[PDB]
């Protein structure tokens, strides 16, 4: 019973000010003195394409619950992210804002907020995690169209009326916005490249992808065509009700750790329906990595329950590549799947090959008889082929996870291998660069090994290791073996 | 409820 324009945002923010002295990022991994600055109506640029503008929609769209789950927003955040919902949304579309706040250390975050118009609270009792949040929100909506936001978002203009009419027209269809960046500093709302999808790499995290030149020229001749995509990262996106429950909900044994990604993006292609990119609607979300997450690192087992239990019920044998990617999951405790086994049988669902050839054709697949994989790292360099060819001297470079000259793997036949070409050792005298050659499958210059835990490279019949101290005069060089940092190389899969 | 920590929109600035 306060219409959003009358909210007091100020006496709301109130003595959740960041005091002088107290981490402006403590709270959410975002500077909160630059988001208690806006305010709730805050306007930001229009980013769609102008081809956007001369669409026209039924007043007779479905109506949507908006359910927003959340642990410890900045309130200002918060504030926004409903704010957006409300002034950007035509109201008969919005039935209703369900916020489940998930156990936040103090409930007046929600509570405050349930006196606007349109917005209902929902606190758990204990913090159970996103997924078992978000059913408990999917549970209490009267609408027959989920959507999903996350608690630091802000919509833009006309994003709601694309998205509904995508799912109105094939509820199988499970769609999602062009995803905007709120610069996590400034809080600068401003679009990133048109030219990137969701994907993921053996780890089983979500990273983007830079599309392929097919998906390029594809775009280009339609900028405002939807995208299939193989992945959503998990946050936003718009789900028939009805498709929703009877594809599974989420499954409820997930904990709060990450994984929001999978399961769904699995499911959802698996069994029949698909992911989409739309570009005409636009939401802003804070990013608040920098980098997306590495391995090897405590992440792994972090997000270990969660990431195993969509692979477990999912991928089939290409669940060991996710193993080989991280080690450190392939004990972690992740409960009984029996459940969601019975509905993936129930559902009819394709074998994960299926999805690998039909859905993500461009993650590559280890041959079968591939000793490693991936990328060979040291520290958060890569090695790389520095765009060389035969001949060539090859390099370090900064770990960028887009493969291309940085996609390497140790063969059957021990070469070390990207495209046709193998890490050559020219010259054997300690110092000497190694080249780039045509693989030539019995010439033993090309051999190498793993040794030391699978934590450097030896050339093969010798005592001389993969070194990059000599990086800056040129490239990578073979030396004596010895204990030394620049000698430590590690690819991201051992099969 | 949160979601983790998600990724800013980019990739490598050089082309393979
Ligand atoms: C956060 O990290 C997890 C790790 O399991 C997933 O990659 C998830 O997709 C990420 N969430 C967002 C919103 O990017
Ligand atoms: C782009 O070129 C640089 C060297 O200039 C690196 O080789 C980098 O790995 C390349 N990027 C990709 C995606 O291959």
């Amino acid at each position: 019973k306060v219409r959003w324009p009358d909210f007091n945002q100020e006496a709301y923010v109130g003595g959740t000010m960041v005091r002088s002295g107290q981490d402006p990022y403590a709270r959410n991994k975002f500077n909160q003195v630059e988001s208690d600055k806006l305010r709730m109506d805050r306007a930001i640029p229009d980013t769609r394409h102008d081809q956007c503008q001369r669409k026209q929609w039924r007043v007779d769209l479905p109506a949507t619950s908006v359910v927003i789950t959340f642990h410890n927003e900045a309130r200002s955040a918060l504030l926004r992210t409903v704010v957006s919902v409300l002034k950007k949304s035509p109201p008969h579309l919005i039935k209703e804002i369900i916020l489940v706040d998930d156990y936040s250390n103090d409930p007046e975050d929600g509570a405050l907020l349930g006196k606007i118009e349109k917005v209902r609270v929902l606190r758990n009792d204990r913090r159970e995690g996103l997924m078992r949040s978000r059913v408990r929100g999917a549970d209490a909506a009267q609408a027959k169209v989920l959507t999903f936001l996350d608690s630091h978002c802000e919509c833009n203009e006309h994003w709601l009326e694309p998205l509904l009419e995508r799912v109105a027209e094939d509820r199988t269809r499970v769609v999602s916005p062009i995803i905007d960046v709120i610069n996590m500093d400034n809080f600068q709302y401003v679009g990133a490249s048109a030219d990137l999808k969701g994907g993921f790499d053996w780890n089983l995290v979500f990273k983007w992808d830079y599309m392929t030149p097919e998906q390029r020229r594809s775009r280009q001749g339609n900028p405002v065509a939807p995208i299939k995509t193989p992945m959503i990262a998990g946050g936003l996106f718009v789900m028939d009700k009805f498709y929703f429950e009877e594809l599974g909900k989420y499954d409820m044994m997930m904990d709060v750790w990450g994984g929001e990604n999978l399961e769904i993006s699995f499911r959802v292609w698996q069994c029949g329906g698909s992911l989409e990119i739309i570009p005409c609607s636009r939401v802003g979300h804070v990013f608040r990595k920098q980098h997306p997450y590495t391995f090897p690192g405590g992440s792994g087992t972090v997000f270990a329950r969660n990431t195993r239990r969509a692979a477990e019920v999912w991928m089939d044998e290409y669940k060991n590549f996710y193993y080989a990617a991280v080690p450190s999951a392939r004990n972690v405790p992740y409960g009984n799947i029996q459940s969601r086994l019975e509905l993936r049988k129930k559902l009819s669902c394709k074998p994960f090959k299926w999805y690998l050839e039909n859905v993500y054709p461009e993650l590559r697949v280890p041959d079968h008889q591939d000793i490693a994989f991936g990328a060979l790292q040291q520290g958060t360099n890569c090695l790389d082929t520095l765009g060389h060819f035969a001949d060539g001297v090859v390099g370090v470079y900064e770990c960028h996870n887009a493969g291309g000259n940085q996609e390497w793997a140790l063969t059957k036949e021990k070469s070390v291998k990207h495209m046709d070409l193998c890490l050559t050792v020219v010259d054997r005298a300690p110092g000497s660069l190694i080249k780039l050659q045509g693989c030539r499958e019995d010439d033993s210059r090309q051999k190498w090994e793993q040794i030391e835990g699978n934590s450097k490279l030896r050339h093969v019949g010798s005592n001389l290791c993969l070194d990059s101290r000599t990086a800056k005069s040129g490239g990578l060089s073979v030396e004596v073996c010895g204990p030394a940092l620049s000698q430590q190389w590690k690819f991201t899969l051992n099969l | 409820a949160g979601t983790t920590p998600s990724p800013v929109p980019t990739t490598s600035t050089t082309s393979a």
